[PDB]
């Protein structure tokens, strides 16, 4: 009769479990009868401290009012500017919250592009270190030789040959967030707001993200127009060093400078890049062809021939049509021997480009 | 000893009072006694067996000082 006990409990057992379950599912039916008596909370913000109890708070699309503190909160974490929950009733600040928007357009964050990636500029490199390296690591030795740390430094040169890319590898060096100016949370000289875009500029970036800047339209504000230039001057004429706003320029050409911001500390260095090397180019062309897929013997001297007044940029889509016209072709493989009629059709009116074609 | 404080009744109260308001905790158990006596000490225990930290409160309703 053994067998037919142990039967029994088992099943019994299993029908324990499944009483189990439903306990799990009974204590969920009464967590959720327990969360319908809650009621929501608007969403406020903090404009202003008015007393040691009084606050002033907006709702999100909604009047403000003036109102008070629940009790168990920290008054310091309500500061103006800080996200709240308001009761609906009371109006009473019950907690706060962690905090598109214009902003939706002003990080261009540097990805991790590190120095192995950029090719051929071993000097511009050593460039960029020996001016922003002292500021990020070492900011005490100004201190100890008594000067202000230098902000302008201008990268001028070629677009589309690799200057933030070197930033980038830079920033990845020392992990800095590199924050690129992409105008909107940023735009400063812009005539559009005079103080507004100033207040942007700065809160946006040194004081909420912590330094390391940049500055899109690489060539704009470097060359009304009178008017427009002092402007730029008395915005970046000079600032306190607590807070980084470190311009570093990298505009396309020299004509395009004037001499109101020769001046140090409005633009003291001047790292000049020219036309890419054909050395450099080869690494270039090594580094940017390591991803794709490239079966064989590659002779890259070849192409790099042919590859004169080019930039970083040239080179990438170039690589891009390789395996564009590897697909057309059907070749999973890509060689230099067609390397060679490509880098023959790259060079026309619109430096040819898309038109070199053949390629695996 | 001879005492009779209803179990279900405690136990329906609450699930009428929780549906309700579920914020209500049971949290202790008050008698109108000026002193307590010396069955407290069970009722109190029937009250942990509902909350482990019951707390009872004295309410002393027949006079005002
Ligand atoms: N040294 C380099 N090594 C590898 N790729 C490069 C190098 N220089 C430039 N490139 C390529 O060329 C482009 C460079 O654009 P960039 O110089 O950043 O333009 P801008 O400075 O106007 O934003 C990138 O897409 C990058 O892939």
């Amino acid at each position: 009769k053994l067998l037919e006990h142990k039967e029994i409990d088992g099943r019994l057992k299993e029908l324990r479990e499944q009483l189990k379950e439903l306990t799990k599912q009974y204590e969920k039916s009464e967590n959720d009868l327990k969360a319908l008596q809650s009621v929501g909370q608007i969403v406020g913000e903090v404009l202003k401290q008015l007393t040691e109890e009084k606050f002033i708070v907006k709702a999100t699309n909604g009047p403000r009012y003036v109102v008070g503190c629940r009790r168990q909160l920290d008054k310091s974490k309500l500061k103006p500017g800080t996200r709240v929950a308001l009761d609906m009733t009371t109006l009473t600040i019950m907690r706060y919250l962690p905090r598109p928007l214009v902003y939706n357009m002003s990080h261009e964050d540097p990805g991790n592009v590190s120095y192995s990636e950029i090719g051929g500029l071993s000097e511009q490199i050593r460039e960029l270190r020996e001016v922003i390296e002292l500021p990020l690591t070492n900011p005490e030795l100004f201190q100890r030789v008594g000067i202000i740390p230098p902000k302008g430094c201008l990268l001028y040169g070629p677009p589309g040959t690799g200057k933030t890319l070197l930033a980038r590898a830079v920033a990845s060096q020392l992990d800095c967030n590199f924050l690129k100016v992409v105008s909107s949370s940023i735009v400063d000289k812009y005539i559009g707001e005079s103080a507004r875009l100033i207040r942007e500029m700065f809160n946006y970036a040194r004081d909420h993200q912590p330094c390391i800047i940049f500055m899109d339209e690489i060539d704009a504000i470097g060359g009304e127009i009178q008017r427009t230039l002092m402007e730029l001057l008395n915005q970046m004429d000079g600032f306190d060093t607590l807070h980084r706003v470190k311009m570093i320029m990298a505009t396309n050409r020299p004509d395009t400078l004037d001499p109101a911001l020769l001046r140090p500390g409005r633009l003291d260095r001047k790292i000049h890049i020219d036309l890419p090397n054909e050395q450099a180019r080869l690494d270039i062309l090594k580094i940017h062809a390591g991803p794709i897929t490239k079966h064989g013997e590659i002779d890259y001297e070849a192409i790099v021939k042919l590859s004169d007044g080019f930039n970083g940029a040239d080179l990438r889509n170039v690589c891009t049509e390789a395996g564009m016209f590897a697909i057309r072709a059907d070749h999973d493989f890509v060689v230099q021997e067609d390397f060679m009629k490509a880098v023959r059709k790259v060079a026309d009116s619109k430096k040819l480009e898309s038109k070199l074609d053949y390629k695996p | 000893s001879v005492w009779f404080l209803d179990h279900d009744y405690l136990e329906n109260m609450y699930g009428m009072f929780k549906k309700v308001n579920a914020r209500e905790r049971i949290v202790g158990w008050y008698h109108t006694g000026p002193k307590l006596h010396k069955n407290d000490i069970a009722i109190n225990e029937l009250m942990k067996r509902y909350c482990p930290n019951s707390v009872l409160v004295i309410i002393d309703v027949k006079p005002k000082d």
